[PDB]
């Protein structure tokens, strides 16, 4: 019964309790806000090719 | 050093920026009538785009704008009829020469604002000696073409047109206002037909008194 003197908690159960959640990448906040601000650039810039300014406040010709 | 199309491009860049105030949009419109810019419609459209966006309005810039809209012959009902919001808010603040310009401009554009012409006739029938007879015909042209059949003003206007002899341009505006109201009071029309003997500098008021007589069927004078 030498196995009953070993620590009963496995090496697996350490690695699943220590690394419980996959950690958040540092660049995940950049490349998710950049792709969402590329839609703020597109719609709202006045130099974008797809601006909303001509379909929101139309024109007066 | 005398550049008209290079000063249109500097007015175009004044009203194409982001925060044009009331005074800058008013004076850009005044500069476009004195320069007689009927050919460029987009530049007149950029001014009336910022004329609806402008939120400040004092008594001076509203009347310089509305003079320039009426004199320049530029028509946009949505922009002009929302300039009656500043006008009813600035209505005690207006000079009697300034109140004649806003009602002649909002009336001549067809703005259906019964709260404006009721209060703007009440300052003419209360302070009638304060108003020059050219300023009574401007209010009378406004309240008539704004859809108000205000004969309390049309009587008080006729008391002035028989007491003071008026200009030919003043009388023909007063005839055009009475022709739309359809009044044909010969005690007032004949007081305005004696103003057309010193000659008329404009054809547009000789043509308008021509229309206003035949609409009431008086005769050619």
């Amino acid at each position: 019964d030498r196995v009953l003197s070993l620590p009963a908690v496995s090496k697996n159960q350490v690695l699943e309790n220590v690394f419980h959640t996959a950690p958040k990448a540092p660049v995940e906040h950049l490349e998710k806000m950049v792709s969402a601000n590329s839609k703020v650039y597109d719609a709202l810039n006045l130099q974008s090719k797809r601006v909303l300014i001509w379909q929101v406040k139309p024109a007066l010709f | 050093e005398n550049d008209v199309p290079a000063i249109l491009k500097e007015i175009d860049s004044l009203v194409s920026r982001e925060a044009v105030s009331a005074k800058e949009v008013s004076d850009a419109a005044v500069a476009l009538t004195y320069l007689q810019v009927k050919a460029n419609r987009r530049l007149w459209g950029k001014v009336l785009e910022k004329a609806g966006a402008a939120q400040d309005y004092d008594a001076a810039s509203l009347t310089n704008l509305l003079w320039a809209i009426n004199t320049g012959g530029v028509e946009h009902f949505k922009t002009v009829a929302e300039l009656a919001g500043p006008a009813v808010s600035l209505l005690p603040s207006l000079s009697p020469v300034q109140l004649s310009i806003v009602v002649e401009a909002l009336g001549g554009a067809g703005v259906k604002n019964y709260e404006l012409y009721n209060k703007a006739s009440a300052v003419v029938v209360s302070k009638i000696g304060e108003f020059k007879p050219a300023e009574i015909a401007r209010v009378l042209y406004g309240v008539a073409f704004g859809g108000v059949n205000d004969v309390a003003l049309a009587k008080a206007a006729g008391k002035v047109f028989a007491s003071t002899e008026v200009d030919s341009r003043t009388a023909a505006q007063a005839l055009y206002a009475l022709a739309k109201l359809g009044r044909a009071d010969k005690a007032t029309v004949d007081a305005l037909l004696k103003s057309f003997k010193k000659g008329t500098e404009s054809a547009s008021d000789a043509a308008a008194a021509s229309f206003a007589l035949g609409s009431l069927s008086f005769k050619a004078e």
